[PDB]
């Protein structure tokens, strides 16, 4: 019931990109974390009005004690200092409780407080916190205010028999955010010596351990179930995907516990420094086997593996953790029964922006991966669509047809080297019969006088529309035998040298064997099909090679500047076509999940732009955006619309296979488009982590010195554009004008500015 | 058969006047798309050294330089343990270690692969049978690609050597105080370059032959920072994206991105040269 | 000694200095560079123009660019004085 | 000769022009 | 039929976009700030190019 595949060397770049980005993220996180840190490190020893506890209730008392007091409520709790007074908590020595306690709910229950002295005290007892509106007005002004003692009861809202309720409630109210692991890198709570930082590291562990499960279940363990394989839809059945992760977090999470609780009260003296080791090796050991288990999926298991890996992330954020801090609430509850779980005023701005950098770094490296794997998804079928379409023109003997002029070598050419080519013992399958579909245009073009060309094509004219017969135009009894086969509205637009063609024109099959294409190749080259104005011939068929799967549309195409002479071009483009009935193929995930992204940051902008009100514009970040959002959006539609298309012209080929020919040419386009706009989305991601390179104190300076010359730049630019003008008005050059190194001079001065201003 | 997807021609010559055999291996490839890709690999080797006295002098060079690696990593075991721990902040002694790493290496390599001429004499038992000499031209490519980088860091190491008047002080400093801070813009740099690189991979890669894989598009970008590459094929392979990729690079990364090196260079050498003046108006 | 056996271009060794002086002319081939040896051929090819025309290029214009400055500066002054 | 220490005499006495017209109109300006 | 007039009409509805720029930017200089000076041969020019 196991199995060592190492099958082949075909590696799979999609779990060595995830894992690549995991850990990335992890990395800039934790150096994120490490000044988060360090400032709570510094500060280790509004939210409601002024606190004042002035009183003098007693005397006689030179002692110490400690009175700490809880801010209870919903995301706010924090505890206070000792009893520390004007006059070392003697007689008539208590001042004003002025401690930074920012944490602070609204109208709710924010009140509890204890003390703790040497043993007992005299009738020195403080009344209350006389806060009731001052700055923020957490609570009233107005409390029980008499004698007290130690562990006081200090209830209230806006013997205690019942310690059951208050206990579980206090310990799940206080631990709801700080044992849960996942969102606790934001809510550590101060003076703790869990480090703030190791949290990442746990982070890091489940995700490496998530992901090593996943990939070792899929594709090595298919005895017991052999349910995956051919038999195995990639499709989410969405009742085995989720099971399997789920099986996997919970087989997983024995570990994370043991590794945890060595992290956990551990100062146990120093064993905290060995974990790290242990982490720093085991997630390396999960991405190791990965990277030897994931060379071998085929190429639909990858989806679902991607699909088990964020099941098993969400199953352990959705109530695995919240489970562990109530079976922990339940036992420090009935185990022991605890009773108690402008100068320098600046960090807090400080730690908001941290936070606030932190939060946009998960979505930034969210969208790097999904774009990411949008692009090289299939970055292995590259290299030999490349070696395919060489292939194709060498076989083809491009050069010889790229050389040709008059309009009558043409036919020998096809006769000699096409033909050939198209049938044979086997020689290239080739998945669709050859078309000749053609234009005319109308209006009779006459030689240019002695010479190639002057300058270009002329003359052009209304194309033709009208039927013909055998020859050229004679209809005499019905409809001509040469019909118009008017253009699809799907795939057009070659764009040659004259014009922008289109899909309209005339067109002949070129039979279907050797023998009978040749006869008729012949038969309608004597009848003059192709001696009269005819500016465009478009020979097109197609190309299959079920060796690598991939597709291949060919186009020829010879053009008439003029009568007698014409220009050739041919194009090559190879696809992949992965129809859109497929099921849950990769490139839909990533189309609908960008579209996710796109209406994710529309949102926002809306967001800001209603909060502001209008005239937000006259500002680069909303163009900016915008543009964004709208590139995004139309690399998702085109993806889409790409595997619709190849869908649609899939069906009408298995429709009418024998004697059609359906023109896969503009899925080949748009394929391409998909493939570009991509390309460069991720382009300006890669920029923008340029950018984001200024967060460090000594390279600051980079973007600052940039962006302070540009007006010095754009206008040296000018300068040169208007001497190009006039070098041409009159009637090289911009290699000089840039040998001059123009721009250097302005760098350095504003470097040298910026540097000065610095210090 | 259609089936076939490589082919090999192995044979191997003496040529007696010198000592020298030269083994030779010819590849044909045939893809599954179609079409052949031939390679060939001549190789001369030696494996008869000692016939003359220079060969003894190589020997004897060979114990010396062997003596002195030696030498070498005992003073610096010696000092790494009865000296300074941690001392990696000098990059005069990370250096050494990878100088001393290297040529280990090549002494492990040229003890597996000389101590290993039985193949040899198999054939010389016998002179009517393939000899099979393809591992010993591996191992010989293999010890030449080392010591070619050997020789490359220690002369590179010779830099410590030059500080013996003003002048070559003075460009040591602004040389070494110049190299903390190009690294960030190096590094910022390298980023937009590998930008680029991809969105030409991405693009082009399918019918340029230029582009068709990520290092070949790294060193196609170099070549253009050289000015040795035209765009006189990428209007061919497109006419969209091809101009406005072009233009764009060889505006941003040729007028712009490549003069902040410069900027850097200018300042601190004005800087350092100014407080070495400076550094007399003191005294 | 990568090199100075097939290129024909590094056979001796001033052969070696007057190729990398053509190389900074911007006359360099690498059809045969990157097939004489698939890796360390364009190591060596990178690393030698990052580190040529970037960095050690950039060194000569700034001492002359530098001294210009500070000689126009003291000339002026002693006019001036 | 030519590309080392007779091509950068030029680009700075670009150099030299620019820093004095800067330095020239700067002092006019703020004078 | 040209690869380059199709660079001059996108130059040209680029030119378009910001010719909408500056006529956008103009209306709110007469009505939010305070209108009937022309008086700097300034802003003569402003609303002329456009
Ligand atoms: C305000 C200040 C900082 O304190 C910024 C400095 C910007 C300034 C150097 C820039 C702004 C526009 C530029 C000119 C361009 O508009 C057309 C030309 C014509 C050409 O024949 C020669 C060159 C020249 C004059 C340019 C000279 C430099 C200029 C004046």
């Amino acid at each position: 019931r196991f199995v060592f595949p190492e099958p082949t060397a075909d590696v799979n770049y999609i779990v060595m990109l995830t894992c690549a980005v995991c850990l990335v993220t992890y990395m800039v996180m934790a150096a994120i974390l490490h000044k988060l840190d360090q400032l709570d490190a510094s500060r280790g020893r509004r939210f409601k009005y002024e606190i004042l506890v002035k009183t003098g209730w007693g005397r006689g008392s030179g002692t110490t004690a400690h009175v700490g007091i809880m801010l209870y409520g919903v995301d706010s709790r924090s505890g206070h200092r000792h009893l520390d007074g004007d006059r070392a908590f003697h007689r008539n020595s208590l001042d004003i409780f002025r401690i930074a306690t920012p944490h602070s709910l609204g109208s709710v229950w924010k009140i509890r407080v204890w003390h703790d002295n040497k043993g007992l005290s005299p009738a020195w007892f403080l009344q209350h916190v006389i806060v009731r509106d001052l700055q923020t007005a957490r609570s009233a002004f107005f409390l029980v205010n008499d004698w007290l003692s130690v562990e006081t009861e200090a209830n209230g809202g806006l013997a205690a028999l019942l310690r059951f309720r208050r206990l579980l409630v206090a310990e799940l109210q206080r631990g709801f955010f700080d044992k849960h692991i996942w969102l606790s890198i934001w809510d550590r709570p101060p003076r703790s010596r869990f480090t703030r930082i190791q949290r990442a590291t746990c982070c890091v562990l489940l995700i490496c351990l998530f992901l090593g499960a996943n990939a070792v279940w899929y594709g090595a363990v298919g005895d017991s179930a052999y349910s995956t394989g051919h038999v195995s839809r990639l499709s989410p059945l969405s009742v085995d995907t989720v099971a399997v992760g789920l099986v996997s977090s919970v087989v997983v999470y024995p570990v994370y516990l043991a590794i945890l609780f060595l992290f956990r009260m551990s100062r146990p003296a120093w064993c905290a420094s060995l974990a790290h080791g242990l982490s720093l090796l085991l997630v390396a050991v999960a991405v190791a086997v990965s990277g030897w288990v994931g060379a071998s999926f085929p190429p639909g298991v990858s989806v679902a593996w991607l699909l088990s890996s964020s099941a098993s992330f969400l199953a352990s954020f959705l109530g695995w953790e919240p489970l562990k801090v109530l079976l922990e609430a339940l036992y420090f509850s009935l185990v022991a029964k605890r009773l108690h779980p402008f100068l320098a005023k600046e960090e807090a701005r400080k730690v908001k922006r941290l936070h606030g950098m932190l939060r946009s770094l998960l979505v930034y490296m969210l969208f790097l991966l999904v774009t990411l794997l949008a692009s090289y998804g299939d970055a292995s079928c590259h290299g030999h669509a490349y070696r395919l379409q060489s292939a194709i023109k060498q076989e083809l003997h491009s050069r010889a047809f790229l050389a040709i002029t008059r309009s009558e070598e043409l036919w020998p050419w096809m006769a000699h080297v096409l033909l050939p080519y198209v049938h044979g013992n086997q020689s290239s399958p080739e998945l669709g019969p050859p078309r000749l579909r053609q234009v005319r245009l109308q209006e009779a073009l006459y030689p240019d006088p002695p010479g190639p060309r002057v300058h270009t094509c002329s003359a052009a004219g209304g194309f033709s529309t009208s039927d013909y017969d055998v020859g050229w135009e004679s209809p005499h009894n019905g409809s001509g035998t040469w019909a118009y086969s008017a253009p699809d509205l799907l795939g057009a637009w070659s764009w040659g040298s004259c014009a922008v063609y289109d899909s309209g024109g005339y067109v002949q099959e070129l039979g279907l064997s050797l023998e009978e294409s040749r006869d008729r190749l012949r038969f309608l080259q004597l009848h003059n099909w192709l001696d009269n104005r005819s500016r465009a011939v478009f020979l097109e068929l197609t190309r299959y090679s079920p060796a690598v799967g991939l597709h291949a549309a060919v186009t020829l195409r010879l053009e008439f500047p003029a009568a007698g002479r014409a220009l050739a071009a041919l194009s090559v483009r190879p696809f992949a076509l992965r129809r859109l009935s497929a099921g849950l193929s990769l490139p839909l995930l990533t189309s609908v999940c960008l579209l996710l992204f796109a209406v994710h940051f529309a949102v926002a902008e809306a967001r800001t732009w209603h909060r502001e009100g209008r005239w937000r514009v006259l500002r680069l970040g909303a163009w900016a955006r915008w543009l964004l959002v709208a590139l995004t959006a139309a690399t998702a539609l085109v993806r889409l619309a790409q595997l619709g298309a190849a869908d649609r012209q899939w069906t009408r080929f298995v429709r009418g296979r024998p004697r059609r020919f359906t023109s896969f040419d503009q899925v080949a386009q748009l394929s391409s488009a998909a493939r570009g706009l991509a390309a460069s989305l991720l382009f300006l991601l890669l920029v923008k982590a340029a950018q984001q390179l200024r967060f460090v104190r000594q390279w600051s300076v980079f973007g600052k010195t940039l962006c302070r010359a540009l007006p010095e730049l754009l206008g040296v630019t000018l300068g040169l554009v208007v001497l190009g003008v006039a070098y041409a008005q009159l009637a090289w050059a911009l290699r000089l004008w840039g040998a001059l190194r123009l721009g250097a001079v302005i760098l350095r001065w504003r470097y040298h500015a910026l540097r000065g201003e610095l210090y | 058969d259609r089936g076939t997807r490589a082919t090999f021609i192995d044979f191997s010559v003496y040529n007696a006047n010198i000592n020298l055999f030269c083994v030779v291996r010819l590849l044909v490839e045939f893809p599954a798309t179609g079409g052949v890709i031939p390679s060939w690999q001549f190789q001369p080797l030696k494996l008869i050294r000692y016939v003359t006295t220079f060969d003894f002098f190589l020997a004897a060079c060979e114990i010396i330089f062997c003596f002195f690696i030696f030498y070498y990593v005992v003073e610096e075991i010696l000092e790494i343990r009865i000296h300074k721990l941690h001392y990696f902040r000098s990059f005069w002694n990370c250096l050494d270690v990878v100088i001393v790493v290297l040529s280990v290496v090549a002494i492990g390599i040229n003890i597996y692969r000389t101590s290993n001429v039985e193949v040899l004499l198999q054939f010389l038992e016998d002179q009517n049978t393939f000899p099979n000499f393809e591992h010993l031209a591996y191992w010989q490519i293999q010890f030449n690609n080392i010591a070619a980088v050997t020789v490359f860091f220690v002369w590179i190491k010779l830099f410590k050597f030059i500080n013996f008047n003003r002048t070559m002080s003075q460009l040591s400093t602004t040389m070494s105080r110049c190299a903390k801070d190009l690294f960030g813009f190096a590094i910022m740099f390298f980023i937009i370059f590998l930008a680029y690189a991809q969105l030409a991979y991405l693009v082009f890669g399918t019918q340029v032959d230029d582009f068709s894989t990520f290092q070949e598009c790294i060193f196609t970008q170099f070549r253009i920072i050289l000015g040795d590459i035209n765009f006189a094929e990428i209007e061919e392979a497109n006419r969209v994206l091809g101009p406005i990729y072009f233009t764009t690079f060889v505006f941003f990364m040729f007028f712009i991105l490549l003069n902040m090196f410069l900027a850097i260079i200018n300042d601190t050498y004005s800087e350092v040269k100014s407080d070495l003046a400076q550094q007399k108006a003191e005294m």
